């Protein structure tokens, strides 16, 4: 269908960022498990992180981490780092074209 | 119990409890990068 | 592993655009492909596909990106040409790998695919 997720978070390092995958119309899955986690940084191709937010692993780091209920997916990174953190990806599936997140970069201070 | 081993090695330590989920070969974090290791061939088992 | 795509072009808009999405480091037949791009400003935007075993080619429906999609498996390379050609086609397109089969993915990139069509 369509998402929608949470645009920006401003933070410090060693800290969790909660990022919400809000997906209008289909949530998730009939299997239980979709939707998705991907990351394009600035001035870098896109780079997948997550797949049905509970899942992927080796090459996604272990900061990477979350879940989704429903139309909702929470990407949850632990212990933030400022060069770790660049836009953010959720694929929809199961409807429509996959699509994607209206991208999601938690900003980090200090 | 059926199975023998030439070499078999113990490493002995404390985590967390919320640790303990990490450590699996395939599982990274603060444990495995850092403070001891995983292999990624590791096979074995595990008992917390 | 690695997917390499055909450089930039500057088009007006209404006309077919070709592209190439050349294949480094995996089986190109074992795995769907597509053209998915990053507007300005905007979104990634899932746009043009094909898939592994057979032939796919859908995209958002939408107004159709219409792109023309082929493969040459012994190339390993996979064509993105835009039908439908207009101004809002400037963007970064990234032909994109998927995984194995699950709830995903797409697994590596392209390095992008710098276009413009205006004026």
């Amino acid at each position: 269908i369509v998402l929608t997720q949470s645009p920006t978070l401003s933070l410090s390092p060693g800290e969790r960022a909660t990022l919400s995958c809000r997906a209008s119309e289909s949530v998730d899955n009939y299997g239980i498990s979709f939707m998705n986690w991907f990351q394009q940084k600035p001035g870098q191709a896109p780079r997948l992180l997550i797949y049905a937010a509970s899942n992927q692993g080796s090459g996604i780091p272990s900061r990477f981490s979350g879940s989704g209920s429903g139309t909702d997916f929470s990407l949850t990174i632990s212990s933030l780092e400022p060069e770790d953190f660049a836009v953010y990806f959720c694929q929809q599936s199961k409807e429509v074209p996959r699509i994607f997140g209206q991208g999601t970069k938690v900003e980090i201070l200090k | 119990n059926d199975l023998c081993f030439t070499n078999v090695y113990a490493d002995s330590f404390v985590i967390r409890g919320d640790e303990v989920r990490q450590i699996a070969p395939g599982q990274t974090g603060k444990i495995a990068d850092y403070n001891y290791k995983l292999p990624d061939d590791f096979t074995g088992c595990v008992i917390a | 592993v690695k997917l390499v795509e055909s450089g930039g072009g500057l088009v007006k808009p209404g006309g077919s655009l070709r592209l190439s999405c050349a294949a480094s480091g995996f089986t190109f037949t074992n795995y769907g492909m597509s053209w998915v791009r990053q507007a300005p400003g905007k979104r990634l935007e899932w746009v043009a596909e094909i898939s592994s075993g057979g032939s796919y080619t859908y995209y958002p429906d939408t107004v159709t990106g219409r792109f023309t999609i082929s493969r040459d498996n012994a190339k390993n390379t996979l064509y993105l040409q835009m039908n439908s050609l207009r101004a809002e086609d400037t963007a970064v397109y990234y032909c994109a790998r998927f995984r194995y089969g699950g709830g995903g993915t797409v697994d590596y990139w392209g390095q992008g695919t710098l276009v413009t069509v205006s004026s």
